[PDB]
């Protein structure tokens, strides 16, 4: 039983991580009071790699909530997983998160960060076996990368025989404001680059084109934003969760999956997208939800991957349906499609199914693509960078508390060489 | 808690503190005594408007701000006026030997030989307060005091506090109320001292307020009162933010953000609705679409400069009294419709809004009229380069015949330091005529 310890940070990553959990314990079946009240035996076998063990045998799962705001707990007890949460670590900050990078990822809360090690330090040994580290936020400004991307530095330190992962979200200029992020987050990535290996690039663009034209709505609001987000990166996991055909561990999740040492930016899906409705909706079929699977619009990232090639795809299948039939349309997608896959990499299809429905849905299906395609992403959030950085906005703060130009500049350098790469795979 | 510090240089700077500081004693329902409005009357109030006056023992709320010339000349001249015991005794000095219009007067001459004291003065306010935000500046570009003294000053505050920001509430001068043709030389020897220092500065232009007392306000002869009651109404309709409640520009940094983009360039233009005269009773009625939609207009706009043909930066606005979200929206959507306005092509110019639960306070004896709605745009609008290069040329129309040169050469200047400032302004210029 490899554990893991979820590292969690920011006004964002609190929001989403706290549907996220609402949603595996649901799931899971496991009571809001923090006792299993699940339906059937198969719930419990290993899943303490996320839920953790009391003295009175009641469980307890372990994940740290940390910000710079003073009030969080004011805050994560909006839903209805407040007082779950151990009451002993909720680490808070003094000031806020305004979009000002290096101010949690020099100075202060940089000063906090070594209390926080300190306790995740203490928190992780008691388990007996470790899997690796997985952070949920988003790369948007203002103690939200700062803290993420320092934490990150510090943990690769600590446990360089481990795996990090980062659940992050790309921020962008249609639904949002306060246009100094691409900073934030063009330089955050430049690190995180290097130091991490196992990313998943929600982009919350394409949430919104998603969740407002084609998905009946007028203002997408941030619970909006939660349901679908705490929908498909909780059916992410559900392989670490549940026993099967690729059980793979973290370091096997990427040698399965990452060919590169840079190159691993995956761009999720989810056919069955569902605004919150109580009514579930008619019933669907498996050709139906394999098809809906490579929707172009149901894909998390900014890009139609029809323009372009995958690398390294998994997919996860979820209900009662024909088990050992759907290698047939998997081998059907491959022959007919064999231009969207590459030939370098041969079966790059790796595929398994999981018993159990989720909650409120009966067929459905998480996935994970790894392509060529989020190189469309990273020239749009490059161009809406380096298009303002003529004008030298704003890097007033940032220049007084400790970058310079130089920094800027090689960022830059580095994410047209990421662009370059997959420009390059592509040829 | 929190605070802030207003410092008053010249005696132009000193009789617009005198103005201002009345109205916001008055509008607050504070009195020259200061009673209580409904608090705990010693070390009460816990409202913004703690962040200007404090309470002394009586519960008074001293305003803990200090008023400095070089001559006792209206200092005093108002230290024996209406708020006599509003102030502290002893807490506004007065210097001996008048600045002349002269800058290097002010910089290397007697000011340099006092402003020991008003360091003093002002850290040991500072000492007396604990939640100082920033500093508040009230000076002129023409006088030698409100420029020279003014830079050292600020310079020193820039020594000693490196962090906090600052808000210079200068005077653009005119040539109808024009004292001296020294006056462009002490702008700019002033204000080329200025951006090393300076964070935003809020500049106000005697010929644009002149034209509002008049041609709306029905003056023919207006004097300083007229012209300083005007201003102090803008300057309260501008800072009515941070005194009263969480809304849009509450905090100098936020100030700032909302407006600086770069840290050289840092004046913004203001503009403030209602400039309705006097006791005339009643021609027209009130309406917030009304009054939104007229701000536009180059007629309030704070310095005379021509916005329309200029693309825009930022736009923030600020009401009083009679609130409802909903018209505003739609009279933002109105004005929305692109009819001549531009903005920046590269990051979102959002019409920001924050609105109070307060209509204007009037003075009670003075010659505008009681209204319950108002407008403030704070628009950082590129269009004041036609200004500052009028100023500019001004200023070197007169270098070729090496005029009044000498007068500042003889205490400590260069001549060719002169070249160097235009070069530096000259720069300015192209800034802003970088942004297109
Ligand atoms: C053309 O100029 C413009 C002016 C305004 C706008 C719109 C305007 N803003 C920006 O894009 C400016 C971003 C900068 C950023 C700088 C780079 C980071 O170090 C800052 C910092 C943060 C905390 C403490 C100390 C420093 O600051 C801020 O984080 C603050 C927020 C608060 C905390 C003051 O600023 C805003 O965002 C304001 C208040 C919210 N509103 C806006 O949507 C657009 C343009 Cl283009
Ligand atoms: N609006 C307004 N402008 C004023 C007032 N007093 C002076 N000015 C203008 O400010 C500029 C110069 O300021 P002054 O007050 O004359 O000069 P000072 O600061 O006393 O400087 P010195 O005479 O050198 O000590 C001129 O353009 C004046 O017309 C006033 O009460 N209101
Ligand atoms: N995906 C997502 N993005 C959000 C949410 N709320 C705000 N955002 C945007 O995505 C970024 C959130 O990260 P961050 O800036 O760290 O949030 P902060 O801690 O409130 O400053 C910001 O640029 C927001 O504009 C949310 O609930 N989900």
């Amino acid at each position: 039983m490899r554990e893991i310890v979820h590292i969690q940070a920011g006004q964002c990553g609190n929001q989403i991580g706290a549907k996220f959990w609402e949603v595996i314990s649901d799931e899971h079946g496991i009571d809001p009071s923090g006792n299993y009240v699940g339906d059937s035996d198969l719930q419990l076998e290993r899943i303490s790699v996320y839920y953790n063990e009391a003295s009175s045998h009641k469980y307890v799962p372990r994940a740290i909530l940390v910000d710079l705001e003073p009030g969080t707990m004011d805050s994560v007890r909006s839903g209805a997983f407040g007082h779950l949460f151990r009451p002993d670590n909720f680490i808070f900050g003094q000031s806020g998160a305004g979009n000002n990078w290096a101010k949690g990822h020099y100075t202060e809360g940089a000063e906090l960060v070594d209390s926080v090690l300190d306790v995740v330090r203490k928190e992780c040994e008691n388990c007996d076996c470790l899997q690796g580290f997985q952070l949920t936020h988003s790369l948007g400004g203002g103690t939200g990368s700062g803290m993420g991307t320092l934490l990150i530095s510090k943990v690769r330190e600590e446990y360089p025989d481990r795996i990090m992962n980062t659940f992050s979200v790309v921020p962008s200029p249609k639904v949002s404001d306060t246009v100094v992020e691409p900073y934030n987050a063009t330089l955050s990535i430049h690190q995180l680059v290097e130091n991490t290996d196992e990313t998943y690039c929600i982009d919350n663009e394409a949430l919104y084109d998603i969740c407002f034209r084609t998905l009946k709505l007028a203002t997408p609001t941030y619970g909006d934003l939660n349901h679908l987000v705490s929908a498909t990166m909780s059916g992410v996991t559900t392989s670490l969760r549940f026993p099967g055909q690729l059980n793979a561990d973290l370091r096997k999740l990427a040698v399965n999956m990452v060919p590169f040492p840079r190159l691993h930016f995956f761009m999720p899906g989810f056919a069955p997208l569902t605004a919150r409705g109580s009514q579930q909706y008619r019933a669907l079929t498996v050709p139906e939800l394999t098809q809906q699977m490579f929707d172009a619009k149901n894909m998390m990232a900014a890009c139609d991957p029809r323009h372009g090639r995958y690398l390294t795809v998994a997919t996860v299948f979820r209900g009662r349906m024909s088990m050992k039939e759907v290698d047939e349309q998997m081998l059907a997608i491959q022959s007919k499609n064999s231009s969207y896959f590459v030939e370098w990499i041969p079966n790059n299809v790796k595929v398994a199914v999981c018993d159990i429905p989720p909650r409120g849905l009966k067929m459905s299906s998480t996935f994970i693509g790894n392509s060529t395609a989020i190189q469309e992403l990273f020239k749009r959030i490059s161009e809406q960078f380096t298009a303002m950085f003529r004008r030298k906005a704003f890097l007033h703060w940032y220049t007084g508390e400790g970058m310079d130009e130089m920094e800027f500049t090689e960022a830059e350098s580095n994410m047209n060489d990421l662009v370059s790469e997959y420009q390059q795979y592509q040829d | 808690m929190r605070e802030c510090i207003s410092i008053h240089v010249g005696q132009a700077g000193v009789q617009i503190g005198n103005a201002c500081w009345e109205l916001y004693c008055l509008e607050h329902g504070i009195q020259p005594d200061g009673q209580m409005p409904s608090d705990k009357t010693i070390g009460g109030g816990d409202d913004s408007f703690n962040t200007f006056f404090s309470e002394t023992g009586a519960g008074k709320h001293v305003p803990r701000a200090v008023f400095v010339d070089l001559e006792p000349t209206v200092i005093d001249e108002v230290r024996t006026g209406t708020y006599r015991q509003l102030f502290h005794p002893e807490q506004l000095i007065t210097g001996k030997e008048d600045a002349a219009n002269n800058y290097a007067r002010g910089h290397y001459t007697i000011g340099k030989e006092i402003i020991d004291l008003v360091l003093d003065r002002i850290r040991k306010l500072a000492d007396q307060c604990t939640g100082l935000q920033g500093f508040l500046v009230f000076h002129s570009f023409g006088g030698g005091t409100g420029s020279g003294f003014t830079s050292l000053l600020m310079e020193r505050l820039s020594v000693d506090y490196g962090k906090k920001s600052k808000l210079e509430f200068s005077i653009y001068p005119a040539p109808q109320v024009s004292t001296a043709v020294v006056e462009p030389y002490n702008s700019i020897l002033t204000t080329h001292t200025t951006l090393e220092h300076s964070d935003c500065a809020f500049m106000v232009d005697n010929e644009a307020i002149y034209d509002i007392c008049r041609r709306n306000l029905d003056i023919e002869r207006p004097t300083y009162t007229n012209l300083n009651r005007l201003i102090s109404q803008i300057v309260s309709s501008i800072t009515a933010s941070l005194r009263f409640d969480g809304a849009l520009n509450v905090d100098l940094t936020e100030f700032q953000t909302n407006l600086v983009p770069y840290p050289r360039i840092h004046f913004p233009l203001a503009t403030y609705a209602p400039v309705i005269s006097a006791e005339k009773a009643y021609h027209e009625q009130l309406s917030v679409a009304e009054i939104t939609n007229a701000c536009f207009e180059p007629a309030n706009q704070m310095v005379k400069c021509d916005p329309r043909h200029g693309k825009y930066m930022a736009c923030c606005l600020l009401y009083r009294g009679d609130v409802v979200p909903k018209d505003v929206n739609a009279a933002i959507a109105t004005i929305k419709t692109k009819r001549s306005i531009q903005f920046v092509d590269w990051c979102p110019t959002g019409f920001k809004v924050g609105i109070n639960y307060q209509p204007p306070t009037v003075v009670p004896g003075g010659d505008l009229a009681k209204v319950q709605r108002a407008v403030c745009m704070l628009s950082n609008t590129t269009a004041i380069a036609e200004a500052w290069a009028r100023l500019d040329h001004k200023f070197d129309l007169m270098y070729a015949k090496r005029a009044f040169v000498h007068w500042y050469v003889g205490e400590g200047m260069e001549e060719g330091e002169f070249s160097e400032a235009r070069e530096d302004m000259a720069a300015l210029e192209k800034d802003y005529e970088e942004v297109g």
